[PDB]
């Protein structure tokens, strides 16, 4: 299972920032226009229409990958071995790998 | 905000009809202030 | 296949490069709240399970 | 405890992020749910929230909890810290940003903590499903039965092997630090933190002032101000604004980490086995939906698998 | 022996120059140190030595 | 707050109606549910009680609630006014006989207010259904998406 | 027949003798706790109902 981490966006309050693709798995970026965010304190910056937001997200391995994960294998002929146990005459049972 | 809409002390835009109706819409309670 | 078995293909458990095809698409944060909304295909591994 | 795990969370600070519904309507709740990660088996889930648990204002004591009611931190006793999915979950352990509970299945996750005049809850739409381990779909963990490998989350705070990234908190918006003094604006300084001011009185006025500064602006509305505190870190949530190009990164241990443990699974009642010539009749009376898989031992496997819920009979 | 950079001061990563209590001499410097050295293989050696007070 | 929104209620008084379940059995409860009216979209339901919320015998204070402990009215600070359908609901607002609460999709509507020692809770069998708006069914209002028109009980009292 | 209609057969409602075929296996306690774990076919009467 994946986990889609979302880095904190940037808000270039007035003006615009463009974004640059980065070597991350299934990276996505998209600059939005005229955001006008509001935070707990106020309106996060002044100019009503000219406020952009980075909004980049990129997906990575989930932490549970270290514990549960399907492994894909290409299987070849390999070898065959057995455990056998032998008794002959008076000798008691003796076992070994072969 | 819009001219037909009230602006709270914290910039938040609400409808004018929702002013001094007793219920603290804005986080800081600015709409219900200056209520004679 | 964009979410059916192979959607997170890591060459080994600690590889630095991994292939991810989840059709992640971002969305407009709306209504003057700051967040990074995104919609993407659910995990293929869960579907396989 | 006092080793690396809790000591390391001295650098972090709580933060105020947009919760989707605290009670009613969006808000900026001190405890904002982020990444409720339910993938473990027995119903244990983990929530990464915006309010730290185990810190206090100086030192680490488990019973306390630190959260931001504004620009100022605030440490209180853990008075009623409840996680509720559809019924009240049971808290397993809370460490730093993270809180681990055992939850019945449900369609929302909500966390709430009191300070005594306020409720401070947050809810989020996450589908958390009870994931049974084994071949019998049971709704709560059994008392007895058969142990099976099962991935859980640890209730060891112990620091190992995983990490989260916490950067410098970008400039945080605030306007209560703007006051009209005499006929013009006045920005007040927090006694240790810079404040960056942007007012368009109609030619742009900027500056990062560390002392109480008065600019030439008439009303409070046309000014905006943001305090810069660098002493502490914050998790780089998608819900916090980041400081433009100031992309410096950090690391922090994540307390609860997935591991493989043994979880008890239920044992179905022994089927009534009845014999006929070349036929085996099995009367099965399961108490939970149970798998039954048969395969011949000859060349042709003839694998027949099915789920049994009702008491049935199979030949 | 592993080796961490702090702002044109190379140094080891099991002792910093702020040994007694790093987070009380200069917190800002603590975090700028723990953020420059982000991909340092020995980052837990750095953290346990930049968070240890007395 | 008082212009006409709440002053009107000085005439109305609480009453003691029969509740289907007082918590173990049938009793006349100071808070009797009548007309749980859930037809909104988000799971918001408006429920009509037999108690005056936000009225105090002398006048409005909007943290008080009046109810009849007999022939005699009495007004108390709202100690825990809780609504519950399958999990505790979120009390959006209260005014006069009505309380507006956001509720999980449950199967029985319960209200209750403490007095001191006493519980004073009532429960009615009414199906509360979460009514998603749009072309996808969704068990709880998302964080993000697309705004669509919906009908919801306004929390303004006007 | 251990759980279809006859699993409890008492001749009268207050008869000391009693027939019972609930297929009562007795599992071992685990992990060093004191309890008597049993598996048992559910009630035939419930199934019949
Ligand atoms: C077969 O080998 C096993 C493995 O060593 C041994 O324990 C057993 O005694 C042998 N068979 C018999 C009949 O003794
Ligand atoms: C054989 O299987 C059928 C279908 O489940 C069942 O009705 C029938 O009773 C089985 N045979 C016997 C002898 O019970
Ligand atoms: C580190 O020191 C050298 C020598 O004094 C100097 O040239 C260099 O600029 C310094 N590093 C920085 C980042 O200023
Ligand atoms: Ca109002």
């Amino acid at each position: 299972k994946y986990k889609t981490k979302v880095p904190s966006p940037v808000v270039k309050c007035c003006g615009a920032t463009q974004c640059t693709s980065k070597p991350h798995p299934d990276y996505q970026c998209q600059v939005f226009s005229g955001v006008y965010p509001f935070m707990w304190g106020g309106a996060y910056c002044f100019c009503d229409t000219e406020n952009t937001q980075m909004s980049e997200a990129y997906v990575e391995r989930s932490e549970e990958c270290s514990i549960d994960h399907a492994k894909a294998y290409k299987v070849h002929t390999g070898t065959v071995q057995a455990m056998v146990n032998i008794t002959y005459g008076s000798v008691s049972w003796r076992s070994a790998d072969v | 905000c819009e001219p037909s809409q009230f602006q709270c002390t914290n910039g938040r835009c609400i409808t004018l009809l929702w002013k001094c109706d007793g219920d603290e819409d804005c986080v800081d309670g600015s709409d219900e202030k200056n209520c004679v | 296949k964009a979410g059916s078995f192979g959607d997170l293909q890591s060459r080994t458990s600690t590889s630095n490069d991994l292939y991810a095809n989840t059709n992640l698409k971002l969305q407009r944060p709306q209504a003057g709240i700051v967040h990074t909304p995104f919609t993407q295909v659910p995990s293929g591994f869960e579907r396989w399970k | 405890d006092l080793d690396t795990h809790f000591t390391q969370y001295k650098l972090a600070r709580p933060y105020i992020a947009d919760c989707p519904n605290c009670g009613h309507s969006r808000c900026d709740s001190p405890i904002a749910i982020e990444e409720v990660r339910g993938d473990a088996h027995a119903g244990v889930i983990r929530i990464q929230t915006s309010a730290m648990f185990g810190l206090k204002t100086d030192g680490v004591d488990l019973a306390y909890m630190s959260f931001m009611n504004g620009k100022t931190q605030k440490s209180i006793k853990i008075d009623n810290l409840h996680v509720r999915t559809s019924a009240p979950c049971s808290l397993v352990s809370h460490h730093g940003y993270y809180i681990l509970a055992q939850c019945p299945p449900g369609d929302t996750v909500t966390v709430g903590f009191h300070d005594g005049p306020n409720r401070h809850t947050c809810t989020v739409a996450h589908k958390v499903e009870f994931r049974p381990v084994g071949r019998e779909k049971y709704r709560h963990p059994p008392e007895h039965g058969v142990e099976l490998p099962c991935n859980r989350y640890t209730h060891k705070r112990a620091d190992q092997g995983h990490y989260v990234e916490m950067h410098q908190p970008g400039l945080v918006a605030d306007h209560s630090l703007l006051s009209i003094h005499s006929a013009k604006v006045k920005i007040t300084v927090p006694s240790g933190a810079q404040v960056k001011y942007y007012c368009k009185c109609p030619d742009v006025r900027k500056g990062i002032t560390s002392s109480d500064h008065t600019t030439t602006c008439t009303d409070v509305k046309q000014c905006r101000a943001y305090l810069i505190d660098n002493k502490k870190w914050v998790y780089n949530s998608g819900r916090l604004p980041r400081g433009e190009g100031d992309t410096f990164k950090g690391k922090l241990h994540v307390p609860f980490v997935p591991v493989k443990a043994k979880c008890i699974a239920t044992l179905a009642p022994e089927p009534l086995v009845e014999h006929k010539h070349r036929t085996l009749i099995l009367h099965l009376h399961p108490d939970h939906p149970t798998l039954l898989t048969t395969r011949s031992l000859g060349s042709d496997a003839n694998p027949t698998r099915q789920w049994i819920e009702r008491p049935t009979t199979v030949n | 022996t592993v080796m961490c950079v702090l702002a044109n001061i190379t140094f080891p990563c099991d002792q910093p120059p702020c040994m007694p209590c790093c987070y009380e001499k200069n917190p800002h410097e603590t975090l700028t140190m723990l953020e420059q050295n982000y991909d340092s293989r020995a980052y837990d050696q750095l953290l346990d030595a930049a968070v240890k007070c007395n």
